[PDB]
């Protein structure tokens, strides 16, 4: 599993919490939606990208 | 001993150094997250920062931007990597903080620098899934400038038959630079589409690292530093060619592999962009 298309427009909390469930190593960092990021690749990071509610706003993916 | 990473290799700009050019007198601006400046096996010859809360551009935080920068230009001495480029003059622009992110007004501001101060290649290891006006605006200002300005394809992999190419590197002035391994084989993570300009080594891509270390990074951001490193020795050896030129130099000469779709043009290859002639190998 490697991305988490039904967890778009959930909560960041709720997003975490499944995220962790399925990759229990992860390294989640949250950031606002439309922030311009490094384009390393890291297997064991998920990136979280959210809205101004806190709510996620593009489909979380490992990278 | 110095080592050479295999990704400088297969680039072939071990034959440029051979002919004597290694990007001297060439401004590269590494636009990233900054440059760590005590790194032996860097010289770092200017930069700023745009980020509000890290003032300094020669303190890198997240190891990013340093690692983006050996690939660029590591020096030519007996320690450590060997960079594209080795003599570039180079730049830490600043626009990513140690969490690895900036606003979009933050790498509008390192562009807006990089043209002020005269810079003959920025590489942008960065991106987002969505462009804006001024973003575009700051690319093609650049560009319009004289300025080689290369940046990561992105690391979305594939979507059926959709472009995951992201911004910067979706804009049409700017060379959007996809990644393959040491086999030629397109990494599966690198980003596809139309857009995709170019591509370069970024697997397992050994460089600098901050407080004198060395280590291997993945992703399109390794691929990018390549290129801008290669544009800059091509600039080395044919000081008036254009960023027109540079640009078609690289186009024009590299390695063809597959489908352009999750290739684009190939492999670079330095040693045939800087000759008079170009034609593909
Ligand atoms: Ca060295
Ligand atoms: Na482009």
């Amino acid at each position: 599993k490697t991305e988490w298309p039904e967890l778009v427009g959930k909560s960041v909390e709720e997003a975490k919490k499944v995220i962790l469930q399925d990759k229990p190593a992860a390294q989640i960092i949250v950031l606002p939606v439309g922030t311009i990021v490094t384009m390393e690749y890291r297997i064991d990071r998920v990136r979280l990208a959210v809205d101004r509610l806190d709510n996620i706003a593009q489909v979380p993916r490992v990278g | 001993a110095q080592s050479v990473p295999y990704g400088v290799s297969q680039i072939k700009a071990p034959a440029l150094h051979s002919q004597g050019y290694t990007g001297s007198n060439v401004k590269v601006a590494v636009i990233d997250s900054g440059i760590d400046s005590s790194h032996p096996d860097l010289k770092v010859a200017g930069g700023a920062s745009m980020v509000p809360s890290e003032t300094n551009p020669f303190q890198d935080n997240n190891s990013h931007g340093t690692h983006v920068a050996g690939t660029v230009a590591a020096l030519n001495n007996s320690i450590g990597v060997l960079g594209v480029a080795p003599s570039a003059s180079l730049y830490a622009v600043k626009v990513l903080g140690a969490d690895g992110s900036g606003q979009y007004s933050w790498i509008i501001n390192g562009i807006e620098w990089a043209i002020a101060n005269n810079m003959d290649v920025i590489n942008m290891s960065l991106g987002g899934p969505s462009g804006s006006a001024a973003l575009k605006a700051a690319v093609d200002k650049a560009v319009a400038s004289g300025v080689v300005v290369v940046a990561a394809a992105g690391n979305e992999g594939t979507s059926g038959s959709s472009s995951t190419v992201g911004y910067p590197g979706k804009y049409p002035s700017v060379i959007a630079v996809g990644a393959v391994d040491s086999s030629n084989q397109r990494a599966s993570f690198s980003s596809v589409g139309p857009e995709l300009d170019v591509m370069a080594p970024g697997v397992s891509i050994q460089s600098t690292l901050p407080g004198n270390k060395y280590g291997a990074y993945n992703g399109t951001s390794m691929a990018s530093p390549h290129v801008a490193g290669a544009a800059a020795l091509i600039l080395s050896k044919h000081p008036n060619w254009t960023n027109t030129q540079v640009r078609s130099s690289l186009e024009n000469t590299t390695t063809k592999l597959g489908d352009s779709f999750y290739y684009g043009k190939g492999l670079i290859n330095v040693q045939a962009a800087a000759q008079h002639h170009h034609h593909h190998h």
